[PDB]
């Protein structure tokens, strides 16, 4: 049960009639899944990485000058030239010179002087930029079977399984050890504005300093420095790192503007530090939606003798979880595999089993334990494990349970995004909207009930539909709409 | 040292130890007054060394020669701490929000808000219609 | 009676019913106090000082230049530098130099020259600004027992006591030698806009010239000269006292702008000369209001034999004081301690004691004197000192005194400022306003009377109230308000 | 007088008694031209003395040396009656009635024509007693300057 | 060099090559200290070279003579590249259709006031020609 | 016809009954005169110049300082003087010298120093200015008889004549070679605001750069530099180019502020480049309004037999002229002087002469040819020349012709300026306005016609006037005004 200690967990109870269910995975969240007669599961979204990102621009810095040449001619000799005004990877300037009688020239006018320099960047000083590719991102999803013999802490778990999803990927299946198979027909979407961001990397190869940043494409494309495409050898616009001095008679020094790494880092101060591992480049925003097939999966520990030895002690006390659930740690002393007889009671009544149960059929074997989880109804309640009994009180209201479940259903439907509507066929449009709405209403369809069984609910839906057709005042006509909604939901039957 | 090129032109190269010294070139003489010499490396700088007719004095040239033609001076700028530095300028780097914007406009325009609410409440007859008209009016108010 | 030599003496006769009384102390003023059976007392406000005013800015003049350095280089070598371009307390300038053939440069361009100078201020030429603080000012209150052995000059009194009042101060008691204890509760309000002014001091150490000035903070903050705050070491804006000559070949003379003490004195002429003594800084405006507790005093010499030997002569003639009283200095010949038998007569009437008496029970001792002071009613009056008698006449009219007392009372309530009113409780609201109003009317409540005595005065107030309840035209309904005011005044009983 | 520093830069110092004289540094010769000199003190000034080859003539410099290098001159500026004096201008401090208030009131009336006419016509229309109108208008005008 | 004027005062003139040299002026000796000299031309200058008794030290002067009287030094400021330059400030030099354009602009700009005036006159007056004449005048007078 | 390649030609057919006609000329325009029985002419206004303009302020640049002298004296000896302080052409300064013990002075106080410099402008660098004089301007008018032997190039025409006009001039006559006499009575008007413009000439003597500027008088007179009147020899305000440094003990350097031609051109970029030729000074806007006396002149070639040899071919094709006319160059083969037969046809109608003819009665002579021009009514038309004929379609509509001539008439009246109005007498006021109105309407008076001739036109105007006097609805009273307008036009007879 790894997700018991995150700050953003949510539940989905699926449906009794059919095992198929849908989920939304957001970075840092978790979606525990439950079934009427199948053991529970869990899901993750830990990393959104890309391997070998493509390269766009490669800015240089600390340009290295070499083999500078300057030449000039007297007035009326025609402008001078050097062979380097047309070679690849060079920078040149033209200006007049104040030649006179002291110089070898025969007149007293202004001549011409030209200078040229080759400009190749030093190695290990280039700031390369990379761009993601939505059609190649890799999404990571993890699932943890509810063995429950774990303290529920921060350390890793044994028996966990994983899978990877990419836009091209469509089908996948996992084994979950002896538990059984579960399928993930999934769909994925990129985080917002991929094209707006480019990753800048210095390649400095240093251990005690940051070696990557993430910034907007617009500012990056506008930086005033030398740049190149990959595979080229001549640097474009090198004239930004070279400043030429005033023109003397026959000399014009070409000053190197020096390294600028410090200025780039100061301007890049406060930008989020990028995350890089091996050839993987990570991201920190995303949406994944999958359909979980729970058809082939089966439960464990139903063939055990179910000992009534009644020898148990509490490893920990009932502590209120951070998300409307009860955590309980128990240790046995029977020295044998066995089911844990558990009873929930309210109002001190002889009647039992008045609480919903996760970690279905908690048991013991030659080794392991129990991290049994309980979801008691609000108020005074009694937890029984074997011969031991403890008193615990749960805050909140049943109305609150329905309100929060509907609010999270609407919030999840909001998060599914623009993928929740298909206009190809009218039947598909209606079926998709109707299923999404029934996913939203699932929590409210099983709020408070008691009586004969499941079948009478359909009859009550028909009675509600007939009552809406009593030909009464319009202000109380909502019963017809409610009856129709309940009648479609009867095909699922999630409340009795 | 002095060298001859393939076009009949001479070239002179010197280290950081030839500041203000005379060097004999071919049939005449050359003088080096440059004050930024050093060892030889790829960061070399070179230029023509004009020659002045005997009976004159130099003007604006760090090297000059007498009784010679086509003299090129080339040397390197290494072995000493580095150069006109000037760093390149580079610049540094929903529903609830709309509702808040609406309320902010309402509080900054309290008189006009009083006018629109009183006129709609006074004119419209059905209560549900009064309320729906107010909701649409408020949503449209700040954005246009 | 030292306050007989000031132009603002004010009187306060207190109340017979309770001895608590209030005053207003304004610089140069006085408040002589009298009671029905307690020896008179006086009060001053001679000085308002603060000790060790805080320092705000330390203006320099006449900067001491030291260790000037200049260095320069030829064109095509890059601008030069000096180690003093980054230390604390140094001014520098940069310019180009017209290097040519005489200088060692081989190029006819423009070179670079920099000059740096250390700039710290000479001693004994720092103009410092100090600013007062309301929550620490000290107010001096002086009380002089009214013994009456004094010739009434320019000299200090022997037997006088003093005390100090600060915002924090609560109560004080002065013993007054043989007379008795007096309690002075007091309140303080600084002069208007203290924070508007800054005291400037030159530390010039001269005896015959001004050494302090008072000016606005707005003029001070804009004076163009070097400045620092205390706890600093590197002067700011030091370049305001150094002018750099034209960049010459490889030198830049750094001229010293010179002393500026003369410039500041001329621009600061006529400003009121602030007064300083030791570490104390005075002021020339402020309000002090004290409550005098006249509870514990006893009167002097009520047991002396009161010799009827009838032997005295005048030391000073009966003269018209500048404050509605007749001064009298007398010298005895009875050679023993003795009261001065004195009578006041008007219209040659056989009835006596028709004048109010200050210097209560004027007496003689082994050594001392009699400075008997009288407040005669206007008209024909004859003063008797033992057997001796002199003719005297008093100007003005009793009605004039009523007008004057009322005007001074309203002037005092105007002076108390915004602290004449209390808003915490309604009981306090009426107590404060009612007390202030009766302080104003007290002067008129004891103007002229004749008949039975005190008890009928309450009956007169009741009759006025009853007459004001005649249900006639509202224009003449003020008799009820006047009756109400008089009924409250009966609680004091200052005139029978 | 001469001195050698620890970084190879020889220094020459003179008092006000050496203008236009020859001084010996290392092997060669030095000439001092500066004529604003005096005795030594803290107000010391030091600068490079460019060295010039024989056959050259000084141009714009106040000292020079031949057949020597890295000679820095230094001297003081004390011992003479005193220097480009330019006193800093500073503003002189300023020394700091019913008719004046009446003047402020008439000025306010001349400038606030609209509001003044509005209040005057409104009180003229609403109040129907001449004595009450005159008294309230006098008080309103007396108070107008405070707002 | 040296010359004699007819008023009995001798004059000394020297090119840019006589800085810090001793020149024999009649009986005594004279020194030239200035270093911003140059060749001789019409752009000349001259001054009274003060004379100092031996034992005194020249102060704030760029010329001095010993055991001589009335010596004027003159020299020229030409032959070298040019000088306290301060360039003077001189400032930079700068029908029916125009009226139609002003009214077109006023109409397309103040649409509310033009509509109000047009509608007020249109509603108040009855004859079309009278309405048109009044509106034409009002639009023409729109610039205020 | 020189005006066949400009962009501003216009036609004025004058009057059949009377010979005098009026014209308006603007730089770059043209006007072609025509009559029923007289050959055509042309008119130009090609230059508006003045010769030898008056001079106003001869500004200077780059003052050439010469023979400076400086002198001074020790304190207590009386300020010194130089002879140059009283002569003309000298700038001098006076100040104090900080003399001391080193100098020959026996005190330690302040002395006096004076300096003077003879100031004159270097040659070939003065910026002079001139001011126009309206009474002296000369306006040139030319006329090109339409001989018709020209191919219409940019070259001068064989037979062109010229006349000069100035406000003083009254009458003139030209000979037109064998054609005859022409009278040009004329009045002139200067361009707007002459006194507001002054011309600036730099005397730089360069043929490939600007050498004359036209600028506002206020700016020119306010320019801060040296200036003088003509003939003087000592510059006023010469101190604006000389600056004096701080005085040493006995010397004061007198710096030359240097040349300022460069800043003047930079501050003057974006001002119109004046046009100058030799001793003349041109302008760029002006009118010339005249009366052309076309009475004594005669037509050429009325004696030739008009050869029916029928030997003609097209030297040039019928080209669409830029001003609503058809151009035509014909080549003859008759080998003798002869008339050119001309006809105009439309729709293949039997009738001819359906076109107006310019270059009246075109002929062939010993040398030349024919540049015959036509203006056909809009629509289908065929031009016939001897045996040959070509088809052509003319653009526009008859209503367009009328509106264009009326619009040009109104524009011409607008161009006549403020001189179209005469206040001498009421009869003259009315006559001038009425004739100006008929000058505007002459083009519309001959729009579309067919019938008998001239006399019935008067009968039509009479019938229209009679109809207008029916006392019918006042809104339709325009008939009387129309009849009067037509009847008044009958006096000119511009269309039968
Ligand atoms: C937190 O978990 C990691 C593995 O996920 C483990 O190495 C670490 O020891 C844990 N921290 C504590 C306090 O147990
Ligand atoms: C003030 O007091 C002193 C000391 O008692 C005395 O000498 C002097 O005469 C008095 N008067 C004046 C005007 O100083
Ligand atoms: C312009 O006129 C000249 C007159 O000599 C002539 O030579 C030239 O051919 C003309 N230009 C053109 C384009 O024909």
């Amino acid at each position: 049960s790894r997700c018991t200690h995150l700050e953003n967990r949510d539940f989905v109870t699926g449906t009794q009639g059919t095992t198929r269910v849908t989920l939304v995975l957001e970075l840092g969240g978790c979606v525990t899944i439950t079934a009427e007669g199948k053991p529970s599961m869990d899901v993750w979204l830990d990393a959104i990485y890309q391997e070998n990102p493509a390269k766009t621009r490669e800015y240089c810095l600390h340009a290295k000058l070499s083999d500078t040449k300057v030449a000039a001619r007297c007035p009326t000799m025609g402008p001078a030239t050097l062979a380097e005004e047309h070679q690849g990877g060079t920078v040149c300037k033209r200006d007049q010179s104040d030649r006179g009688w002291g110089n070898h020239c025969g007149l007293f006018g202004k001549g011409s002087i030209v200078a040229c320099v080759k400009a190749a960047c030093e190695a290990k000083k280039k700031a390369t930029g990379h761009v993601y590719d939505a059609n190649k991102i890799v999404y990571t999803v993890k699932v943890e079977p509810h063995t429950g013999d774990y303290v529920a802490a921060n350390e890793t778990h044994s028996g966990r399984k994983t899978a990877s999803f990419t836009v091209s990927s469509e089908k996948t299946i996992l084994t979950m050890g002896e538990y059984g198979d579960v399928s993930l027909l999934c769909r994925v979407a990129s985080g917002v504005d991929l094209a707006q961001t480019v990753i800048l990397e210095l390649d400095k190869t240093v251990e005690h300093l940051p070696t990557a940043w993430q910034v907007h494409r617009d500012w990056f494309n506008d930086l005033a420095l030398p740049w190149k495409h990959e595979g080229a050898q001549n640097w474009n616009n090198a004239e930004r790192l070279v400043e030429f001095g005033a023109p003397h008679a026959v000399k014009m020094d070409v000053y190197n503007l020096g390294d600028q790494t410090g200025v780039l880092l100061k301007a890049l101060a406060g930008v989020p530090v990028a995350h890089i591992e091996g050839t993987k480049y990570h991201l920190k925003s995303g949406h994944v939606t999958c359909e979980v097939g729970l058809e082939k999966l089966k439960m464990k520990g139903l063939t055990y003798t179910m000992c009534d030895k009644t020898k148990f002690t509490w490893k920990r006390a009932p502590t209120d979880s951070g998300h409307d659930t009860v955590v309980m740690e128990v240790t046995f002393s029977g020295t044998k595999p066995c089911r844990i007889p558990v009873r929930a009671v309210a109002h001190g009544s002889p009647d039992v089993n008045v609480a919903m149960l996760i970690t279905p059929n908690p048991t013991i074997e030659n080794n392991g334990g129990g991290f049994i989880e309980m979801q008691l109804p609000p108020g005074d309640n009694i937890i029984y494990v074997g011969e031991l009994s403890h008193q615990w009180f749960q805050k909140g209201s049943s109305i609150g349970r329905v309100f929060q479940k509907t609010k999270k259903g609407i919030e999840r439907l909001t998060v599914i995004g623009e993928h929740a509507w298909d206009f190809g066929s009218a039947g598909g449009f209606l079926s998709s909207i109707g299923k999404a709405v029934h996913t939203v209403l699932g929590g409210a369809f099983n709020s408070i009930f008691g009586g004969v069984g499941f079948l009478p609910k359909l009859l009550l839906g028909v009675a509600l539909a007939w009552l809406g057709l009593n030909m009464r005042n319009p202000t109380m006509s909502m019963s017809f709409l409610l009856a129709g909604g309940l009648v479609l939901a009867m095909t699922l039957g999630v409340g009795a | 040292t002095v060298r001859k090129e393939r076009d009949g032109s001479t070239v002179i190269r010197a280290e950081g130890k030839d500041a203000a010294t005379q060097v004999r070139v071919e049939n005449g003489t050359c003088v080096i007054l440059a004050t930024d010499m050093g060892s030889w490396c790829d960061d070399s700088l070179s230029y023509e060394c004009v020659t002045i007719d005997q009976g004159e004095e130099p003007v604006d040239v760090d090297c000059f020669c007498r009784n010679v033609d086509g003299v090129y001076l080339e040397y390197g700028r290494c072995g000493k701490q580095e150069r006109t530095r000037r760093s390149v300028l580079i610049p540094s780097h929903s529903l609830r929000t709309h509702l808040t914007r609406v309320e902010g406009w309402v509080w900054k325009n309290k008189l006009l808000a009083l006018a629109m609410v009183t006129v709609v409440w006074l004119t419209l007859e059905s209560v549900v219609t009064r309320v729906a008209v107010l909701v649409v009016l408020l949503c449209l108010a700040p954005v246009y």
